[PDB]
């Protein structure tokens, strides 16, 4: 079978380059030529333990467009652990008897880790864990990534905004450290910013990276400008100080931005990129946003399916 | 000074006694000989510890490399010193640490702690396989 | 056609020892020998108007691996029963002109017998009505049963915790005592006892049952061992003494009971049974979460479809 | 044998690790020399507990009364017992129990926990000096 | 000086008879003749940190009857406690700085002996601490007692309702115990019954109490009722079943009733004294109210001149 046949997918740490390829390449197969039935006779939990658009809606019309059935929750306020008192282990315990793959997102870090110990054979894919892994938010941003600069080698990227809780960057830096000569550019408040194992990382594999209070100090080098929102529903109150973007990108920033320069945001936005950049060639995000759907079909086609064939 | 058992000697002052807490060790039927602030040649002050008839568990001596590196576990039978050795530092500790990250889900829920130990420049760091987030162990010390 | 074509699945009280049977031998063949598209055309609609993630999930994901399709909500607050104040009789007479069929839990007693005097032809589905039943608890739960001992006569069946509230050992109780030999034992508070109408039951059936104030007092003697869930949410105030279990079971209370025994349990479990059960041969509750599966797949097919070949 | 200090003997089993928890007693750089489950003769089994330029009050040999009643506490100089005394039961514990009643007002506020202390049908009742309700000694906790 | 004068006056257990004697006689003497500048040039403060209506405005209209100035709150919400986070402590350090005299009711038992340790040469009167004492509603009590029996020894007293939490009841069996040949009748829910502490104290005195289920049973003995209302604000949600009184008098059961007999509360009532018992020549619980002056008089003069009045 493929490598990531009946795997869980919790930390792009837990992943090497070859798995991240092989989901690109999958992704790109099936947004040339679509797999409607590829996943008929699956039924999927979707369980959102906290908010979200994109991933939710993305992940489950990715299960629909494969011919997978869909069964969860948005908010965990009318389940048994929201109203009776019930763990989140025995949660996972008895919706692992009902389905063929969990998705889940959780406001702690380590619940999908956890979900994995009570799972038996049911995969778990993280759809994000507090403010730790976002697998398949790198998963889509690789994508598109690859699909904008023909590479994941050898690029220029910035990541601005609140580093200190972007599960967004945490697995995204992690995971173009997996391929070679990448450059970063660390732009952010001094009490959100990258955090020291992340940097760590970088370090023993020899990478270049560096630190910044201005996009502008960048503008010109950049491949990828990567845009994050102030988790605010994560800051200690000792950090509301941050609850502002510091760095705020507008059309007229741009100017001296390599033509094939694409801005990333996994999104929402609040006010760090004004609506001014979506008319701009450098505007990405929503393109980015679109991507979900191919880099969440091919991950759940893999997870699901012993092999594929184009 | 015992017949069968396990002697803990070198062990820093002020951690004897919380050697015998963690490690339940007087909660048996064994004689128990301990030693506070006795006088060391190699560290000036020490504590020492003597169980008859019992010897640690693995756990246990992987547990005691954090908490007393300079350490030394002698076994002893027929009163002779018939194993003697210093803690080796695991890779993982389980059970009796607390993840410092609040927001951790092993607080709120039915499994164990469990960290991955490695030295890291001056002190040593601790990593959750839960949160994955990595700590010094002297922010993992209190909890 | 079939006994159960079309028919309202309300209450045990309403259905004989040969319609259970029924479900279970379909039950049965439906693990061993699953129908993907019986179902198909189908709409059914699932209305949780309280909490519930095993009855909900296990329900829907029927409807799935049977081919229907599922509409409905967790919640009541973004109906227009919620906002607009409209009456649960107009809510079901409403969509019953949409659905094929209606599963619904409701916090109220009667609920469900109330929705049947408005669906017309739509079957109605009682996945639980306040304290009263809980009828497809019971299929599972005699599925279960039936499994492991190899029969559902002349068992020594005891159940533990709340049993004033617990519509789960009402409907099982009461389906019990349609077949023969089988003796009850009632662990619970005196507060939280077995209401008198199904002792009164029990009685003019001839049905040995007894009262215990301990576990170990039946341990040896018992084939199936049925813990429940106090049932706060249904607590009057001045049963609040009550709110912790009474009896709480651990792997060590096992030592003396028959290996063939199993615990079963409904879920969601707070304190009454330890985590130390679940490594044992004796704990069964999520295997049996599992079977709702098969006996909610069963219910729905019997109920949708004329004649089944196996 | 110490040359001065304290030696508290016939402390009765599995009572001696609780006193140096209680009472605080490693919290100290003197030498201290601890036997557990030691054979005794008039008790059999017993636990001694040594501590070096130490003394103990009248009120503090008292304090043990609550749990080695039977204890015996030489005071020692020039490796000479020059004073043996046994614990009465003292009129108060103060500072290291906690109020079992939780709308106690020592809770809340900087002050330090005390109990009268009286003999009740062979247990031991405590009554707290705030909030004047009355428990066995057997469920009023330390800290 | 008198036994009382600068005494703080914290719990009957810490009174012997001989001053609770001087009390009620110092009542007589200024009920006949009022000494309406006995403390004038005082300023006393009045602290109530939880509700009072006859405790607070008796001891204030107290104060001014013998000519002392009055400050304080009726409600911790604005003082510095209440908003800044300040502890009693320091709340009572400083008052003690101010005023001659404290007198404080508290939600936390132990508060006013906490008060004597920080208020230095200033004596605290305890209005009332958690459900441990009341001393000043006792000595009201007993004045009451005295006018209508006419003695405070053999006397035969029921009390009733919640014994557990009321302080009431807490101070006036240690008062009424200093006395000789005292008789009593504790007629209460087993969830609410009299404290171990005060029973013992009894035994230890050699004095006759009993359990009692009924009122009817003690009524043509007893020649005090002293009725008291559950203390919901003290219960814990364990206790909830008692919240509703479960003896309630009306009228009718004083048929049998000694004509000596006096209905005593220390108030407010619920339904545990039924407006039908107002009317009768038994009802003495207003009178008993209007006593309080007297009580509260008296106190303050003994704690604050140093010489016996006249
Ligand atoms: O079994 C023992 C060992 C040692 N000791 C006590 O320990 C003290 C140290 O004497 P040791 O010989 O045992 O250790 P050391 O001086 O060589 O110093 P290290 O480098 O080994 O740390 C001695 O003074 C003695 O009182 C015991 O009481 N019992
Ligand atoms: O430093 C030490 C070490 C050990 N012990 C040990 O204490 C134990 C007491 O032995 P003892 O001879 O001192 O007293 P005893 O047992 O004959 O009589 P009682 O005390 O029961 O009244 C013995 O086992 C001894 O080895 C010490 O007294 N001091
Ligand atoms: O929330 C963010 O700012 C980044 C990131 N955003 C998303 O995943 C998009 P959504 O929350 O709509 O699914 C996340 O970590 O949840
Ligand atoms: O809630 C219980 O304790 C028993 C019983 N439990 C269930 O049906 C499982 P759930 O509420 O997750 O659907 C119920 O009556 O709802
Ligand atoms: O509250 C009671 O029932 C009895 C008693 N009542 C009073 O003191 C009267 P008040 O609360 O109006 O000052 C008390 O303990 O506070
Ligand atoms: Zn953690
Ligand atoms: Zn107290």
């Amino acid at each position: 079978a493929n490598p990531l046949y009946q795997k869980h997918i919790i930390s792009i740490n837990d992943l090497s380059r070859d798995d991240l390829n092989l989901v690109l390449a999958t992704a790109a197969k099936l947004k040339a030529n679509p797999q409607p039935e590829l996943l008929k006779h699956k039924v999927i939990a979707s369980c959102f333990f906290e908010a979200s658009t994109r991933t939710r809606l993305s992940f489950e019309t990715s299960m629909h467009r494969l011919g997978a059935s869909v069964v969860g929750f948005s908010d965990s306020a009318n389940t048994s652990l929201g109203k009776k008192g019930e763990t989140l282990a025995d949660t996972i315990s008895v919706i692992s008897t009902y389905v063929d793959a969990i998705v889940m997102r959780h406001p702690q870090e380590g619940a999908a880790r956890l979900a994995t110990e009570f799972s038996g054979n049911v995969p778990v894919l993280n759809a994000g864990d507090g403010s730790n892994q976002h697998p398949t938010q790198t998963l889509l941003d690789l994508f598109t990534i690859q699909e904008t600069q023909g590479r994941l080698d050898n690029l220029h990227v910035a990541m601005v905004g609140d580093l200190k809780y972007g599960r967004t960057v945490h697995s995204l830096t992690q995971a173009l450290a997996k391929f070679d000569g990448n450059r970063f550019y660390f732009i952010a408040p001094d009490a959100l910013a990258m955090p020291q194992y992340i940097l760590d990382m970088l370090d023993e594999k020899g990478i270049a990276w560096s630190l910044h209070s201005s996009i502008e100090e960048v503008m010109a080098e950049v491949d990828i400008l990567y845009m994050t929102r102030v988790q605010k529903e994560r800051l200690d109150p000792s950090e509301y100080a941050n609850v502002k973007a510091q760095f705020v990108l507008r059309a007229s920033d741009l100017h001296n931005a390599k033509a094939n320069m694409k801005v990333l945001h996994p999104l929402p936005r609040v006010d760090e990129i004004a609506t001014d950049v979506d008319k701009t060639p450098h505007a990405w995000y929503f393109q980015q946003a679109g991507n979900g759907i191919f880099a969440r079909q091919a991950l759940l086609a893999l997870v699901l399916n012993r092999d594929l064939v184009l | 000074a015992i017949k069968r058992g396990t002697v803990i000697d070198h062990i820093p002052a002020q951690i004897g006694f919380k050697l015998l807490s963690l490690f339940k060790l007087t909660e048996t039927d064994q004689r128990i000989t301990i030693g506070l602030n006795l006088p060391s040649g190699e560290m000036g002050r020490k504590d020492l510890i003597k169980i008859e008839n019992t010897f640690l568990s693995e756990d246990q001596v992987d547990q005691l490399a954090l908490y007393a590196p300079q350490a030394t576990v002698n076994r002893i039978d027929n009163y002779e010193v018939v194993g003697k050795s210093r803690p080796s530092l695991p890779e993982r500790i389980d059970n009796v640490l607390v993840c410092p990250n609040s927001n951790c889900i092993s607080h709120a829920e039915p499994v164990s702690s469990s960290f991955a130990v490695r030295k890291r420049a001056n002190d040593i760091a601790l990593k959750c396989k839960y949160c994955e987030k990595e700590f010094s162990h002297n922010v993992v010390l209190a909890n």
